[PDB]
RNA sequence: GAAAUUGUUGAAAGGGAAGGGCAUUUGAUCAGACAUGGUGUUUUGUGCCCUCUGCUCCUUGUGGGUAGGGGAAUCUCGCAU
């Protein structure tokens, strides 16, 4: 088969994506957030991609159902993105991008909202380059960190046929 | 199990064979690369760990263990071997704590738990060792899983669990 | 059947029953009253001593 | 399946009666009260809000029942609010 595989995340192994979240983009999470995920009422969906039998990938998005007292943005929001700068240029973030459309498309959505910091250029330049469109410019105060550190975030959507 | 095909061997054989066969394995490493060759290379890095943890090495081989976790930190027998690293230099408490957050990663073996516990018994900490090992024992008719341990027909962990006691009396 | 008013778990309370008793209503309610509040272990030990005119059972009403 | 009647639990009482009238402390118990009816403003989810309007039946005057979309910053026309 191919060497990129995908799995569904499961509880006993839930110890392992919090890990990613401390070797991919530190200061950002907490760990109340991943212990709540499967904690026995937001849909949660976790992907978890493997390259060689080897985790290299997490994704965790939360769907927003209401759509009354929200302006226009619902669908899949994807929260965590861990993907190791060791393990890159393989269409490793393609393919968790085609993954995550496929699971919109599947929830009758047709719209992908996703948060970006606005101190990094890099990874703004590719998930622009996919095909998303930035909304609007900055805002303010949004980010929160884990000591009390606050930024601005960029919003980019995209429409799903 | 790389290191384990050469394991038999390096109690035969030393400075005939291990030279050569740490030259070939750094001549592949150097024309290896850590992102298209990922694989590859982090059992380069474990094999060269070993090599050098079974010559007496430690310095070099915390630096590519670390590596090799800054490389990849989805393994398990990265943690193993730090930890085992960490009791070759007498740092018991701290392999201790690396190994349990290693074991915290995937909660479905037993093998790595009961490594867990045998170094906590190893690290003077027996309470936290059992609290650990009463997770997959059956518990009925006690808070812990001390009868189930008993009923499964065990030794190693009582040897352990005892050379600690008998430690902490002695101190 | 049933009981009376009862006020602790049934689960985890034994009882028996044994009807028709030719005996007395007087003596049964005094010594029912008597042995209450005692407990097991020691109302099995009390009455091997009425037989043996150690510790009579008064009455009250 | 009710009563005089004894049995247990729970509450009251007591210096030769108890029981009761006018009223009450205390214990136990209990419905009603509109603390949920409306005026008019700020709010969002939104519908018969603009709309692609379809399929089906009585007959004017402005036609009745059945359902999938595009924007919800028009509108309080509707329910929560």
């Amino acid at each position: 088969r191919d060497i990129c595989t995908l799995d569904n995340v499961y509880a006993n192994n839930l110890g392992m994506l919090t890990k990613l979240a401390h070797v991919t983009v530190p200061n950002l999470y907490q760990d109340a957030f991943f212990s709540a995920l499967f904690a026995e009422k937001d849909v949660h969906f976790t992907q978890m991609a493997y390259y060689s039998e080897i985790p290299v990938g997490g994704l965790v998005a939360k769907l927003v159902p209401k759509k009354q007292n929200e302006l226009s943005l619902k669908g899949i929001q994807i929260e965590f993105l861990g993907v190791l700068p060791n393990y890159r240029h393989k269409s490793i973030g393609s393919k968790l991008l085609k993954f995550a459309e496929d699971k919109c498309s599947e929830c009758h959505q047709h719209n992908v909202f996703v948060y970006l910091p606005a101190v990094d250029d890099l990874t703004k330049q590719w998930f622009i380059a996919h095909g998303f469109e930035q909304v609007g410019e900055t805002v303010n105060n949004f980010i929160k960190g884990v000591n009390g550190d606050e930024q601005d975030a960029i919003l980019l959507k995209k429409h799903i046929s | 199990a790389t290191f384990s095909n050469v394991k038999p061997l390096y109690q035969r054989r030393k400075s005939k064979v291990s030279p050569l066969l740490e030259k070939i394995v750094l001549d592949y490493l150097s024309g290896l690369d850590p992102t298209q060759d990922p694989i590859p290379f982090i059992w380069t890095n474990y094999y060269l760990s070993q090599h050098f943890l079974f010559l007496k090495d430690f310095p070099k081989a915390q630096e590519y263990i670390d590596a090799a976790l800054d490389h990849t930190p989805t393994l398990v027998e990265f943690y193993i071997l730090k930890a085992r690293i960490l009791k070759h230099l007498g740092l018991m408490d701290t392999a201790a704590g690396i190994l349990e957050e290693g074991r915290q990663l995937d909660l479905q073996d037993r093998f790595i738990n009961c490594k867990t516990v045998k170094y906590f018994l190893r690290a003077n900490n027996i309470d936290k060792a059992v609290e650990v090992a009463s997770l997959f024992t059956k518990n009925d008719d006690s808070v812990n899983g001390i009868k189930d341990l008993h009923l499964v027909e065990a030794s190693w962990f009582i040897v352990e669990q005892a050379e600690a006691y008998y430690r902490l009396y002695l101190d | 059947a049933r009981y009376g008013a009862t006020s602790t778990n049934p689960a985890k309370s034994a009882s028996a029953r044994g009807s028709y008793l030719r005996v007395s209503f007087k003596n049964t309610r005094e010594t029912a009253q008597a042995i209450n509040g005692w407990e097991l272990t020691k109302a099995q030990k009390y009455l091997e001593q009425v037989l043996d005119h150690q510790r009579a059972i008064p009455f009250r009403r």
